[PDB]
């Protein structure tokens, strides 16, 4: 079972700062990586497929990168919303897994 | 324009059937595949499994024969229907499409002792 | 374009094939070996209207759709061109939905009879991965 291990667990942050989220996979996934966004009272929103491949309708300082066993999402200018959590998931191997998930939040 | 409304008894007993439905708006369920997650306290999340565009369906080999996805293909919603459910089994359940574009609005569903 | 064995290997390496639900790399070089002989141009026009377009000669009556197939579920929401790409992206973004569809590699006939339980890592064999 490929495990995703994100960190840091909390990211607290002023908006305006830009931030980088880590997640990394157990076993190498290639590029079968996405990104959630998931605020308190709301549902998971998909943010990025396939490691950096762009969701229409996610604002532009959202993106992603990395492949294999590394992947990151960076939030540049952070904003009052974009404070909640952040999980990866791997589409790569069933059953398909989550990362444990990265806390944003004001400093 | 698509919604993926969930509803279903949030609060079932030990040893019996957790069951949940996903009413789909704007998209008719084969035309997609549709799966069960749900979350656990401490942002747990669990991917329970889908069903294919096609009806080809996987479950998460941690349920193990205890889970069973269905759907209405007349009403347009598909189903979770898991057995002997326990204290452990209590989580949000959320149903999205396998693209990961909807979602429904999560059902927290818990399972205390009565 | 005309893929060569390792390069395809390689490309689809570099798009996550790479031991994607269960399959080795070697079986999507033998798959669109045989469904299209590497050839990204590679379209095939059926009887029954719709066309099989790609490497992974995808068809526009399920999965991608064209301007002309009747009923095209388009599945993969993209315009079978998009599969005639020199970039595969969009080729195996499909494959991988279509192989996670429940029938597994076998939803390519020209894999079944000519991939399927054989020693498929000899396509990947003497490549740079």
């Amino acid at each position: 079972d490929i495990v995703l291990t994100q960190s840091p667990a909390t990211l607290s942050v002023t908006p305006g700062n830009s931030v980088s989220l880590s997640c990394r996979a157990s076993q190498s996934i290639g590029n079968n990586l996405h990104w959630y966004q998931q605020k308190s009272h709301e549902s998971p929103r998909l943010l990025i497929k396939y490691a950096s491949q762009s969701i229409s309708g996610i604002p532009s300082r959202f993106s992603g990168s990395g492949s294999g066993t590394d992947f990151t999402l960076s939030i540049n200018s952070v904003e009052t919303e974009d404070f909640g959590m952040y999980f990866c998931q791997q589409s790569n191997s069933w059953p398909y897994t989550f990362g444990g998930g990265t806390k944003l939040e004001i400093k | 324009d698509v919604q993926l409304q969930e509803s279903g008894p949030s609060l079932v007993k030990p040893s019996q059937t957790l069951s949940l439905t996903c009413s789909v708006t704007g998209d008719s369920i084969t035309s997609d595949a549709w799966s069960w997650i749900r979350k656990f306290p401490g942002n747990r999340l669990e991917y329970m499994g889908y069903v294919s565009a096609s009806g080809s369906t996987y479950y998460n080999p941690s349920l193990k024969s205890r889970i069973s996805i269905t759907r209405d293909t007349s009403k347009n919603q598909y189903y979770l229907d898991l057995n002997s459910v326990t204290t452990e089994d209590t989580a949000t359940y959320y149903c999205a499409n396998w693209d990961g574009d909807y979602w429904g609005q999560g059902t927290l569903v818990t399972v205390s002792a009565a | 374009k005309v893929f060569g064995r390792c390069e395809l290997a390689a490309a689809m390496k570099r798009h996550g094939l790479d031991n994607y639900r269960g399959y080795s790399l070697g079986n999507w070089v033998c798959a669109a070996k045989f469904e299209s002989n590497f050839n990204t141009q590679a379209t095939n026009r059926n009887t029954d209207g719709s066309t099989d377009y790609g490497i992974l000669q995808i068809n526009s009556r399920w999965w991608c759709n064209d301007g002309r197939t009747p009923g095209s579920r388009n599945l993969c929401n993209i315009p079978c061109s998009a599969l005639l790409s020199s970039d595969i992206t969009a080729s195996v973004n499909c494959a991988k939905k279509i192989v996670s569809d429940g029938n597994g590699m076998n939803a390519w006939v020209a894999w079944r009879n000519r991939c399927k339980g054989t020693d498929v890592q000899a396509w990947i064999r003497g490549c740079r991965l």
